[PDB]
């Protein structure tokens, strides 16, 4: 069990050709991953034993890329198990601001498109250009339909007349609603300083922020981007990420002149010090590396709970999108030297 | 609710697993013998030589001439059902299982001394506990087959403290796997 | 668990009219659950179970499917619900016609893992290595050319029908059970 | 009770709504179409109930393949390959490797006599041969442990043109219709099952002794087509073809599963936020778009979020294809607790008796 | 002997600052996004990020919460009227 | 255990008659059902 | 409240077995015979 | 809820497992053989 679920998902850089054996020189057809090759040993039941403990080269793997996904091989083997297939689906309306929209008597014009690429309609567990496999589709016909409610025409001209007054209009937010600007990290950087010119601040109401993988973020704009090679899943469109680990420490100022927490709220009262390094301050809780500070922080700000102490929070409130459910701290020991 | 688990305060209650306390035994699924073979797959064979068969113009159907035109004498061939070994595979996890997780507990009264060693006479020292020997057959596979059960045995016996109990095993693994190991826990205060 | 096996109702009083009515339904002569090959293709959720009659139960049962469709919430889904056994699967297989080499192969001669395995009953093995015949490729660079077809499974509720204007639950007592146009004379009743 | 009245209509009106695409075109990459709804006199509509219907036919390519593990001889030892035989000088002479399994009645001059006919009158019982095609089988075998050893035996291997492949994954499609494999050639049609009867005889009975040689061993040479569509090779003895004394050794492991499937909720399915396909809706009346979209306004996740947010989110929909992405906690991280490495198991002789040793 | 490591993931998620003054969610408005200083003119920002390192090129995606919204109305017979609006930034024209 | 689960409950009629063994004559006798025996090749691991 | 109060006598019968596999030498080799010995012709 | 149990009125409600019902096929991960050896460990030797 060991040796095939971890073994057979390894950073490439640990991987040597087999002998004897021809194999493509391309670092992305799935022939390439089958045949190379990986030590059983580097991963036997000698390791760590004795730990709840995660290996270091799998922090940064994607996890969710995979064969133990459960949806996953619920969606494929919704279509079955072959080469070939046909299909009789459909689509939701996603846009908010016409999600729930009230429609009211008309003869109206409606028009949409959608993508043919296979690289964005498809998602594989493994990772491939499926241009080089040559995965085909092709749409037949597409038909629209819709539902009513067989109400009573008194009552319908009754709502309508008093839909229509400019007085009782409809009103819509997206639920998130917020910009979303992203940034470039080049290669083994570690610094990233960012400007925002003189503006009005009228309305706002806080940051979030998280990292992505430069190669698995198609581009925005174009129809299509020739130059796109990846078929996992998306975190930009899917919500997985996994980079949080890697973050250290964050400085606001504005003018140049102010930091923002302003005067003295927090240990340190320059930057949010999200986890320290191995100091001797005792700054740290939970048995984990993350400063008291921003563990108080994210508590507040997802429940209001931190002045009255601690507890668990109630699992109603709570969702699978939180910070508490997906928060593991973990401890090891090693070789002195 | 106590269920969920959090880390600075230790939150985890001691639970033990239920079957383990209380065994439902219900035998297995063994309708087919699993069988294990050579490495070659065909054990043993013998020596051959081809054999091109007479012309036979007359009474020499099994007559023939040496086929050593285009055939090496040294050929190798088996006959028969192919050698192999047997096994069965569920029957004895079952047994495995049975025989650490419940065995080994016992009450010390019914598990005799081992021989050509030293075990300690303090009865409380851990060498003591590991050195015990403790004869499988009592909790053997066929024990009160077909009956929910717990061992009386057993009963008394506390079944808190046993190896399986995530929330020590949780309290462990937060401090891993070692021996000098440092720690910087916060505790609170208690009183109503 | 059989409720699957239905294939069409039909209804009338006095061999009049049919129940719906009004052109309430795509079909108002007979209702409709599954169909053979559609031509329209009004099944939904990959099954092969036409759309309104999925719309008649999901109001039916919890008032939904006028503003769109979604997950019920869970307590209204009891143990006993519609919803919690429905279970659409699919598959494709090798076609006969537009494949060649297709050949119609009987159990009793049929290879796979020879010589290791019992032949039609459980025994100690026989036999000699050989590549099999039975499993039909379905992948990679060489498959075949198929055929799919599918099916939903269905059990352990009941199919349901009330006697409302548009199906919903608005209270104990329906309404057209009052109305005196249907609700003061007599009929009778015919059902296929 | 339920409310009296003035709910519902009487005059007929439709449930349901279709319509037709009045405008489709396509692209490279994309596909655009347009219709024109209408929503009727007295009649009122919520626009949460009104989809897409869309169907089509795809190919996931050659790489899918939903499985792990391999369907193809998978019991068998990584390492023994099939009956065989090859080339090798000392100016060229043939090696054979094969197992027979199947013990018959007695030899003939053209082939191994399985059983007798029904005795009639001047009909006794015509001796009853084998049958190329597929008479010798490759399963058959004595029943029971004890076997005899009798003195007359089959099996099959095929010709050295065959390359060699290991007998784990390894696959070929049947061509007669009762179940044989075996290319048919042609000649003046597929008439010729071309299979040649080779007979055997103890190797030292074969040199010299006081008897002329005689065969106990019948063997039938034929030829298939051969594939491993699931496997590959792991350890290669030579890089070259042309299997030869040294080729019984190689050995193969299965690929590794391909999932490919339309991502949740049939994400990127349609544009959005991107001002080159930006869809339209509006009233007939005139060209006035409703619908303005910017490039940062990332509807696809806040929809995700928000669909969290209402409800559950484990339960799987098939209306729409609706599960998460998954994953196990132990694959990221592991509890290794160890084993339970207690009184250890044996395997043991299928009689039960190793050897006896007369007495 | 030996040395000890600890480290913990935190994935699935992405994490918060509010601009409030007590960085705590009591309403669906901030009191400081209400309070002038902040509102009646306009002001620099300036951000510092430091991360661990890593190899491949990556990412840095921010998000600020704001106020998205559109109001639609219907004034006869087939005819729909939208007006939408983001909180900080720009759309369409001003003339 | 897929021989177990699935194969011991097929319907009677794709199960044949044991040889050189007793029998009941009744189809539905506990020994009917156990000393009925079936092909384990029909719900084999190398199937759907 | 309520409620009736049965006690009495069953027997399940000769075809019972509550559980899968069998409770007599488990780990035997699903052929091998015992020690025996019978007889033959000369 | 009925999907706990209760003594009193022999109240359990009859089930069946999930997979049994539509089975799954995955294979499994087999790709590590594994191998018997004689309980000495050499068993074949040859004097000298
Ligand atoms: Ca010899």
């Amino acid at each position: 069990f060991l040796y095939s679920n971890i073994a057979l998902y390894l950073p490439d850089k640990l991987k040597y050709n087999p002998t004897n054996v021809e194999i493509s020189d391309n670092p992305n057809t799935y022939d390439y991953m089958n045949k190379r090759v990986v030590a059983p040993g580097l991963v036997d039941c000698y390791i760590n034993l004795g730990a709840r403990w995660s290996l270091e080269y799998m922090d940064n793997v994607n996890p969710f890329n995979h064969h133990r996904n459960a949806g996953l091989r619920y969606r494929s083997m919704l279509l079955g198990n072959g080469r070939y297939v046909p299909f009789h689906i459909q689509v939701p309306q996603k846009f908010f601001a016409i999600k729930n929209l009230l429609l009211l008597p008309g003869s109206y014009t409606y028009e949409w498109n959608f993508r043919k690429d296979v690289n964005m309609v498809l998602q594989s567990s493994l990772g491939n250009d499926l241009r080089v496999d040559g995965a085909s589709i092709k749409f037949d016909s597409i038909c629209l339909y819709a539902t009513f409610f067989p109400m009573a025409h008194n009552t319908a001209s009754t709502l309508e007349a008093m839909l229509r007054n400019d007085t009782n209009d409809q009103s819509f937010n997206d639920y998130l609603s917020a910009a979303n600007m992203l940034y470039p990290i080049p290669a083994n950087a570690t610094n990233v300083p960012i400007s925002i010119p003189s503006r009005n601040w009228a309305a706002f109401r806080g940051w979030a922020f998280t990292r992505l993988k430069t190669k698995e973020t198609p581009s925005l704009g174009s129809g299509y981007d020739p130059y796109y090679t990846y078929s996992g899943s998306i975190p930009y469109l899917d919500g997985t990420f996994y980079l949080n680990h890697t973050f250290k420490k964050v400085a606001i100022t504005f003018d140049s002149s102010v930091s923002w927490p302003g005067n003295d709220r927090l240990l340190t009262p320059n930057e949010f010090e999200i986890k320290r390094s191995v100091d001797g301050e005792g700054y740290n809780v939970a048995q984990c590396n993350m400063t008291k500070d921003w563990f108080l922080v994210q508590m507040l700000a997802n429940y209001n709970i931190g002045y009255q102490g601690f507890y668990i929070p109630e699992s109603y409130k709570d969702r699978m999108y939180s910070f508490f459910r997906n928060f593991q701290p973990m401890s090891r020991q090693v070789v002195d030297d | 609710d106590r269920t969920r688990y959090f880390s600075m305060w230790n939150q985890a209650v001691d639970s033990y697993d239920p079957d383990v306390r209380i065994i439902e035994n219900h035998g297995t699924e063994d309708e087919l013998p699993n069988y294990c073979f050579p490495l070659g797959g065909i054990g043993i064979t013998d020596t051959f030589q081809a054999v091109k068969t007479t012309a036979a113009n007359g009474d020499q159907g099994n007559t023939t001439w040496q086929k050593d035109s285009t055939f090496a004498e040294r050929n190798e061939i088996g006959v028969g059902n192919n050698f192999a070994m047997e096994i069965n595979l569920n029957a004895n996890l079952w047994r495995n299982f049975l025989y650490s997780n419940i065995a080994l507990y016992l009450p010390d009264k019914l598990k005799y001394n081992p021989t050509n060693v030293e075990i300690s006479d303090n009865p409380n020292t851990y060498d003591y506990m590991n050195k015990r020997v403790v004869a499988p057959g009592l909790v053997d596979c066929y024990i009160n087959l077909g009956a929910r059960w717990s061992l009386e045995y057993m009963d008394n016996v506390n079944p808190f403290n046993h190896h399986r109990n995530a929330g020590l095993r949780y309290r462990s693994m937060l401090l891993g796997n070692g021996r000098y190991v440092p720690f910087h826990i916060q505790v609170p205060q208690k009183f109503f | 668990y059989l409720n699957h096996t239905f294939k069409k109702v039909a209804i009338t009083f006095d061999s009049s009219v049919s129940w719906p009515g009004n052109d309430r339904l795509l079909t108002p002569n007979e209702f409709e659950i599954k169909r053979s090959v559609d031509g329209e293709g009004y099944n939904v959720a990959q099954c092969n179970m036409t759309k309104d009659w999925f719309l008649v139960q999901m109001l039916a049962n919890y008032n939904i499917g006028y503003q769109g469709f979604y997950i019920p919430e869970s307590y209204k889904d009891r143990m006993y619900s519609f919803f919690r056994n429905f279970q659409p699967m699919s598959r494709q297989v090798v076609d006969d016609t537009k494949y060649k080499d297709y050949q119609q192969v009987g159990i009793i001669h049929q290879h796979n893992n020879s010589g290791f395995v019992g032949y039609l009953a459980p025994t100690m093995r026989e036999g000699q290595a050989y590549p099999a015949n039975v499993p039909y490729p379905l992948i990679g660079k060489t498959a075949v050319d198929s055929i799919t077809q599918k099916k939903f499974l269905c059990d352990r509720t009941l199919w349901r029908i009330p006697f409302s204007s548009n199906f919903m639950s608005m209270g104990a007592l329906t309404d057209l059970g009052q109305n005196l146009l249907y609700a003061n004379s007599a009929h009778a009743l015919d059902m296929t | 009770v339920a409310p009296t009245h003035d709910v519902t209509t009487d005059r007929s009106q439709r449930l349901t709504l279709r319509f037709i695409p009045v405008d489709r075109e396509d692209t490279a990459y994309s596909y655009k179409a347009r219709f024109t709804l209408a929503v009727g006199d007295n009649r009122v509509l919520d626009m949460a109930s009104t989809y897409f219907d869309i169907r089509g036919v795809l190919d996931r390519g050659p790489t899918f393949k939903p499985y792990s593990g391999t369907a193809y001889n998978a019991l068998a030892p990584k390492g023994a390959p099939n009956s065989c035989e090859w080339e090798q000088n000392e100016a060229k002479k043939t090696h054979v490797y094969a197992q027979a399994p199947l013990s018959g009645i007695k030899i003939t001059k053209e082939g191994l006599q399985i059983g007798t006919a029904d005795a009639t009158v001047a009909g006794a019982g015509k001796e009853i041969f084998a049958d190329k095609t597929f008479q010798p089988e490759p399963q058959v075998g004595e029943s029971q442990w004890n076997e005899a050893d009798a003195t007359a035996a089959g099996g099959r291997v095929l010709k050295k043109t065959t390359p060699m492949k290991p007998c784990y994954g390894s696959y070929a499609r049947p061509t007669n219709s009762n179940g044989g494999q075996g290319v048919m050639v042609e000649q003046n049609g597929k008439l010729e099952s071309q299979v040649e009867m080779q007979f055997f005889s103890t190797s030292t009975n074969a040199t010299n002794e006081v008897n002329n040689i005689q065969p106990t061993v019948v063997l039938y040479s034929e030829d298939v087509n051969m594939e491993t569509p699931d496997t590959h090779l792991s350890y290669k003895p030579k890089m070259g073809d042309k299997n030869a004394k040294v080729m019984l050794g190689q050995q193969a492991m299965p690929n590794r599963p391909n999932y490919i499937a339309f991502r949740d909720n049939f994400i990127g399915l349609m544009y959005y936020n991107s001002t080159g396909n930006m869809g339209v809706l509006a009233g007939q009346a005139s060209q006035l778009n409703a619908v303005v979209d910017l490039q940062d306004r990332n509807t696809e996740l806040s929809y995700q979020l928000l669909l969290d947010s209402i409800g559950d989110r484990t339960r799987y929909f098939s209306m729409w294809n609706q599960a998460v992405d998954s994953y196990d906690p132990d694959v990221r991280i592991i509890e290794n607790h160890g084993t339970e490495d207690e009184l250890p198991n044996y395997c043991f002789p299928l009689g039960g008796i190793g050897i006896t040793d007369t007495f | 002997d030996s040395i000890t490591q600890k480290k913990f993931l935190c994935d699935r998620t992405l994490w918060r600052i509010p601009f409030s003054s007590n960085f705590m969610s009591m309403g669906a408005l901030t009191d400081l996004g209400q309070n002038l200083l902040y509102a009646n003119s306009a002001h620099a920002l300036d951000m510092t990020f430091e991360v661990d390192p890593m190899d491949e090129p990556t990412l840095l995606y921010v998000l600020f919460e704001v106020f998205d919204v559109v109001r639609v109305h219907q004034p006869h017979r087939g005819v729909i009227e939208t007006v939408y609006l983001r909180t900080p930034f720009s759309a369409g024209n001003a003339t």
